[PDB]
């Protein structure tokens, strides 16, 4: 029997001495810092494992309106939105200072209270909005939410479109503070378990997530069983004259980003409709009874048919002869009008059975319902439309 | 050192030629490949022993 | 991908014939479909009859979309209890390499990406059988990704025929000829193919493509210039006849064409739907070669070392 | 340890100028054919990538890149240039400085591609080579950039200039030599989508022709919908015929071919750790590969 008692007391003293690299990268594991004005994130009210979304800089925006609009809309919509945004901050407004100070962040839990009337439980998305106004730190913080929803109303009608510009930043961890900015620490890459809190008395955090957001597909499809999850960004569009819409959501699903097209597609199918309807206004038609067809396998079929050869062809001795074909196209809905929801690579969980919880915070003194998410690795992608 | 002839003609040969030479060597280097596998790992290790 | 990757476990029933024992051990190298990525499963789950769809048996060109909706995965090693693969849309192990053998006809270089095919081609149709289990099992064949381009845009035209009461079979790579086996096609699948074609097909069309529209004429007459325009036009397009007939001209004056581009705008919808297309009809080309020891083709029957493509 | 590193020997002879452009060379993006120790510097040269005969243009640059192998160099030695390959080799140590040669500055959190050197020049006399090094500019502007330089081409047979990225401005016309360097991509953009609207346009025979607005919604969302209804919504069913099934097939491979060129994939996303976020040009920058 000392054999056995050898053995056990062997495998331990070499499992801990042999162990390579002193266990320094036995997690891979990246960060990240950035120095940013706390005008849209407020990293003290939003605490440690939320997630935050940069944007482009926007002087870059209100003429890119000016280039990339359907014809007939507006392009200065977007330009007069945003400089109304910037008054809002009344901190910022006087746009001096270069290079530095962007706020070019923006948090999770401010976008949602933006975006919260269109939602569906207005109850758990009006106490988002409440510590949106309650517990960030600022006066007339309303004002805010009323300008950037209306800019976000102004992306997507002058049609510089949101996922464009935002793009995934890395969940934080911690913050310093100072008035006015905030060094700001998160994590790229990786799992979100792993990330060093810095403060010994509470080790390692999770994900935090609204519960306005958050939604299953392994509801509404059936289906059950185990399995890893694929965790998405995924927005919403509905284009028209009318004040238009936007949604962001955070999707728990089973499926690759290869094959979500036809899942959103079930979801949103109701709000794809109407933009190919709508969206269209005002995009003038031509002449009514103008456009012919083709007659490409019609004439293929005569021999009779005059033809052209290549040394013919670019002179205005053969193109009376030849067919002429006018072609219009200044009526038509085409994909990019037709765009709605739209998705992005986000990170995976690699446990059998994916965890999640819904428990209510505070917060103080708002008691906000929440989805926890457990173990989460990050790994970002390009965005994708699904026009 | 270039051998010389004493030329029977007193024409001048005007100058010998006695000089250095120097050349670059080459370099060349070899390869193998050992493979092992998993499991003979641990046990030269001892980790299955 | 985790630090130690992950590593899922298909089990084997205990009731096993000896030969299907060393059948099962001539796969050291193939690509096997998981439905989920948990992380025990069944040699039934994983084989030919649980992979079949409601009542109905799958044909060749209806088995592409059953591909993607699950996870290919790559044998590592066979145990006598269990075997043991590597998911490829998971981050596939710690070091980043596994070995695939090919169970194809064709051989392979470095640095293209593979993409993958049913068992198609005519006398090289060689499914496991396990017979003590009453299983069988049809593996894929990794191909070179232009080569799946092909055989996915050969089978699909070849079912377009079947709705309109030759030839089209013979493909060509590296000089091999090699035609493919099918008999018949579900009525169902080409739909969901034909679908997928026509909406991508419509929302390549913009404004500005009319304004491009007008350079047929244009093409028509380089093509007699340079060689390299007749490496264009083959005979086989329709854009050689379509210039001998039509002389478009273009529209004028566009809505707003000051503050826009439509020539821009018509190439970034074309770049997003059209020029994607290659993905959305086959699975995605996740993995390309990277032989280490340099070699410079893979020749069949051999392994490979694999890496991930973006 | 267990980083992997390329090694490239440099031929001997090099003159005391030539080393010291390549001294000053320290991060950039450089391609290679296969992933191995020890390699000469005459597989890393643009004279390397030649078919004749011919210098490789544009094209051909976007088609070798997949079959090239990207890798970035590392501390260079006058023994040899030490450079890590970024698929593999980077898997394991996780961060490397990055030089860019693109004058757009590089924000935090960004997806980099590669792009070769179109949007506008090493070469070693003693050893009778050249380099060329590949562009390391953003991912959704790579997207852009090329297809505003397709957009002159098709001019060629308002201003397309302008491109404003972070606040800074940009001039693509700055001349000559590239629009003739750029002459097989756009002709290539021609042939495909000409041929695409050909085909469908026969396949369809009254898309054109059908009314505007409000009945090609209708045929729209029908052929949008997902019900079982497809077929019937489609197909308009001695003399020559129209090879049109055949013509599918050569189609799809042209576009399947430049999917994969013109995809430019993010190879690379960039963190700024301990430091500023805006990385301006001729800035080292940290690279982090996908986990």
């Amino acid at each position: 029997p000392n054999d056995d008692t050898e053995q056990a007391l062997d495998k331990i003293l070499r499992g801990t001495m042999r162990g390579g690299a002193a266990l320094i990268g036995s997690p891979r594991h990246h960060l990240t810092r950035q120095v940013i004005l706390t005008d849209l994130c407020q990293p003290n009210a939003d605490r440690a494992g939320t997630l935050l979304l940069a944007l482009r800089h926007p002087a870059d925006l209100p003429h890119l309106a000016h280039q990339r609009a359907p014809p007939g809309r507006q392009t200065e919509r977007l330009g007069e939105a945003w400089g109304q945004l910037m008054e809002a901050t009344a901190l910022g407004s006087g746009r001096a200072e270069s290079g530095c100070t962007r706020a070019g962040l923006v948090s999770f839990n401010f976008l949602v209270a933006a975006c919260a009337a269109s939602y569906d439980a207005r109850d758990a998305a009006d106490a988002v909005r409440a510590h949106v106004t309650a517990n960030y730190r600022g006066t007339r913080v309303g004002a805010r939410l009323d300008r950037f929803s209306e800019c976000l109303r102004a992306m997507v009608h002058t049609h510089v479109f949101p996922h464009e510009v935002m793009r995934f930043f890395g969940g934080l961890v911690s913050w310093v503070t100072q008035d006015e900015l905030a060094s700001v620490t998160a994590v790229c890459a990786g799992p979100q378990e792993a990330a060093h809190t810095g403060h010994p008395g509470r080790p390692r955090s999770a994900v935090i997530l609204p519960a306005c957001a958050f939604v299953d597909l392994d509801a509404e499809l059936g289906l059950g069983g185990p399995g890893a999850a694929f965790l998405y960004l995924v927005f919403t569009y509905r284009q028209r004259r009318d004040q238009e819409l936007c949604c962001v959501y955070v999707i728990k699903s089973q499926l690759p980003p290869r094959g979500l097209e036809p899942a959103l597609e079930r979801l949103f199918g109701r709000l794809r409709i109407t933009n190919t309807i709508h969206g269209t206004e005002d995009m003038t038609p031509p002449a009514p009874n103008r456009n012919p067809d083709f007659p490409l396998a019609g004439l293929a079929a005569n021999p009779q048919t005059p033809r052209c050869s290549a040394g013919q062809v670019t002179n205005p001795q053969f193109a009376d002869r030849l067919y002429r074909w006018q072609p219009d196209l200044r009526g038509r809905p085409t994909a990019r009008t037709c765009t709605y929801a739209a998705f992005a690579e986000l990170g995976m969980m690699p446990e059998d059975s994916p965890r999640c919880l819904h428990r209510t915070e505070r917060f103080g003194a708002v008691s906000v319902p929440v989805v926890i998410l457990e173990g989460v690795v990050w790994r970002p992608g390009e965005w994708r439309a699904c026009a | 050192h270039q051998p010389l002839i004493a030329r029977d003609g007193p024409h001048p040969i005007e100058q010998p030629t006695h000089n250095y030479m120097t050349k670059i060597i080459d370099r060349r280097a070899l390869n193998a490949a050992f493979s092992l596998a998993t499991e003979a790992i641990a046990l030269l290790t001892g980790e299955a022993l | 991908m985790l630090a130690d990757g992950f590593e899922t476990d298909i089990a084997i029933p205990s009731g096993i014939s000896r030969p299907d024992a060393a059948a099962l051990q001539r796969c050291e190298g193939r690509v096997v479909f998981l439905p989920t990525i948990r992380r025990q499963l069944t040699l039934a789950d994983v084989a030919h009859e649980s992979f079949v769809s409601g009542g109905v048996s799958p044909d060749t060109l209806g088995l592409l979309l059953a591909y993607r909706r699950r996870f290919p995965a790559v044998i590592t090693r066979v145990l006598p209890t269990r075997i043991v693969a590597c998911p490829l849309d998971v981050g596939l192990t710690h070091a980043g390499t596994v070995n695939l053998r090919n169970t194809s006809p064709v051989d392979l270089c470095n640095g293209d990406p593979i993409s993958l095919v049913p068992p198609v081609f005519e006398g090289q149709a060689t499914d496991v059988r396990l017979d003590s289990l009453d299983l069988t099992l049809r593996f894929p064949v990794p191909l070179p990704s232009p080569l799946a381009r092909e055989i996915v845009a050969r089978l699909v035209a070849r079912g377009i025929r079947d709705l309109n009461p030759p030839d089209l079979n013979v493909l060509y790579y590296n000089g091999s000829r090699l035609s493919l086996l099918a008999d018949v096609q579900q009525l169902g699948p080409v739909n969901a193919e034909l679908r997928s074609l026509v909406l991508n097909m419509v929302y390549s069309i913009t404004e500005g493509t009319t304004i491009i529209l007008t350079l047929i004429p244009r093409l028509f007459a380089l093509s007699a210039q340079d060689g390299y325009v007749n490496a264009l036009l083959q005979m086989q397009s329709v854009t050689r006849e379509a210039a001998q007939l039509i002389h478009p001209e273009a529209p004028a004056l566009m809505q707003d064409g000051e503050r826009r581009l439509p020539l821009y705008e018509a190439l970034v919808a074309w770049l997003t739907h059209a020029g994607q297309l290659g993905d959305t009809l086959a699975l995605a080309p996740v993995v390309r070669v990277c032989t280490f020891d340099g070699a410079a083709v893979v020749r069949s029957g051999d392994m490979a070392p694999v890496i991930r493509y973006p």
